[PDB]
RNA sequence: ACACCAACGGCGAAAGCACUCUGCUGGGCCGACACUGACACUGAGAGACGAAAGCUAGGGGAGCGAAUGGGAUUAGAUACCCCAGUAGUCCUAGCCGUAAACGAUGGAUACUAGGCGCUGUGCGUAUCGACCCGUGCAGUGUUGUAGCUAACGCGUUAAGUAUCCCGCCUGGGGAGUACGUUCGCAAGAAUGAAACUCAAAGGAAUUGACGGGGGCCCGCACAAGCGGUGGAGCAUGUGGUUUAAUUCG
């Protein structure tokens, strides 16, 4: 689940924006809080239903 | 900003030396509408400074106020619920205006003799590093750069 | 004096309340550390990005005795001190080699309370 | 407990069920057909299954967390928030059988305009291709039509048009409680009143307002800035007090 700095060159550029798309605070804000058990399968799938079509 | 555009409000220039930015110093030291005696506060501080310094009175005025002129100040903006102390960078139009406000107050908050000596003292005290005029430049820098994280770079 | 270790991993424990920046060697032994609530300000004034740079820039006073040339970085956990800690270490004097994100990604089991963060 | 894959996905009668593997096992669907032959549908009582919480006995217990103990907030908070934390949550066996157990629209069958998304199978110059044209199951949304509906809305997975059978309602409060019977270890569950009292409860939708709802916009409104008040002495006005009245608004 790490990040690539496989590119050479003595460059000082961050390149931390490449992993801030898939991983980000997104996989940690979906987690680290409290799970609703039933509202996670209801409310989180209800807003994605109307935003699809 | 879009509806109704006003550039700036300007009056007549400096007496015989000709300058519009120095004419704001006679307009801020203006007490209750007396521009006739406000002329005697600036032009007598130009007559008494030539003995303390060597060069022209327009040069020593500009070389000293650069130590009173700020680069960054704090403004109160709220977002989300909490009041953020976000620092916005001050330009050359508002920075020259903020320099003459703290040199005005420092002159009045020193009850010695007349205003001809009080303005002339705080004019050379900005070059060496003394008085309440130069202290406010380093005091606004204590509020700024400490809250640097609330504002992102350009 | 000093051990004089070449390169080493920099574990940055980036959290919401503060950020603990610790520069360790190749094995896992800590030489000296630096934190956000140590560098002057405390309470809630830390955890911010430019408060993390004064924290990571306090380490180069205590670890300068060893004399490290190159340095690998390692960030752990979310917060406003992920990209900031990397910028302070770069302007200090030490080189870049391996920047990695070893943030513990859960397999959806253990869940802490809701609560609002800073 | 099990990321990602996960999906408006799938399976199951309902509840419900997701890392991988093995063992035993159920249901659904399609296709050339082969066979029985209506052997069907529904169904009071009855029997069985039941999210979580809770209960009994024996285990287990990382995290979370009723209770409980501190810190904080507040006029007070024996709440929200912070630090800890027991039963419990997990496993085996038995028990309790309730939930917005909700699509709140019981099951089964035949019909009635259409336009986009799954899974099986047939076919399409030899399938040359991601694919193209059909034909079934289950499943969403649709400016969804007719029709239906109080309206919202539903719309061949319709509350459309009909048939078969079972359950249920016939004012609000009192009540889903009391009494009795039955069931349970217990907490309680199931069946189920009346007196008295009101003339109203209730549903949809409409106008406006309100919102510590949202989107976009205008006034010193804030912001930027100057002077000022509240301090002081004096003037004046008002309450309170006082007085025979300290006249009224």
């Amino acid at each position: 689940v790490q990040v690539v700095v496989d590119d050479n060159e003595p460059e000082e550029r961050l390149l931390n924006r490449f992993r801030r798309e898939v991983m980000r605070a997104g996989v940690i804000q979906e987690c680290k809080r409290r799970r609703f058990f039933e509202n996670t399968q209801d409310v989180r799938k209800r807003k994605t239903r109307e935003a699809a079509k | 900003s879009r509806r109704g555009t006003v550039e700036e409000k300007t009056a007549k220039s400096d007496p015989i030396y000709r300058n519009r930015l120095v004419n704001m110093l006679v307009n801020r030291i203006l007490k209750h509408g007396k521009k006739s005696l406000a002329y005697q506060i600036l032009y007598r501080a130009v007559k008494k400074i030539q003995q303390k310094t060597e060069t022209n009175p327009l040069s020593v005025l500009r070389q000293a106020i650069r130590g009173v002129t700020p680069d960054i100040a704090v403004k109160a903006r709220r977002v989300g619920g909490s009041t953020h102390q976000v620092p916005i960078e001050i330009g050359s139009t508002q920075g020259k205006a903020l320099a003459i406000r703290w040199l005005l107050g420092a002159a009045r908050k020193r009850p010695g003799r007349n205003m001809a000596f009080k303005l002339s003292s705080e004019l050379v005290d900005a070059a060496k590093g003394s008085g309440d005029a130069v202290r406010k430049k380093e005091e606004t820098h204590r509020m700024a750069e400490a809250n640097r994280a609330f504002a992102h770079f350009r | 004096s000093a051990r004089k270790i070449p390169k080493g991993v920099i574990h940055v424990q980036a959290s919401f309340n503060n950020t603990i920046v610790t520069v360790t060697d190749v094995r896992g032994r800590v030489v000296s550390w630096a934190s956000a609530g140590t560098c002057g300000f405390r309470g809630t004034k830390r955890g911010t990005p430019f408060a993390a740079q004064t924290a990571a820039g306090n380490a180069i006073r205590t670890v300068v005795e060893q004399g490290m040339q190159r340095a690998e970085v390692m960030i752990k956990g979310p917060g406003l001190g992920r990209d900031a800690a990397l910028r302070a270490i770069r302007r200090s004097g030490i080189l870049l080699s391996f920047v990695r994100d070893v943030t513990p990604m859960p397999h959806n089991g253990c869940r802490p309370p809701k609560k609002r963060r800073v």
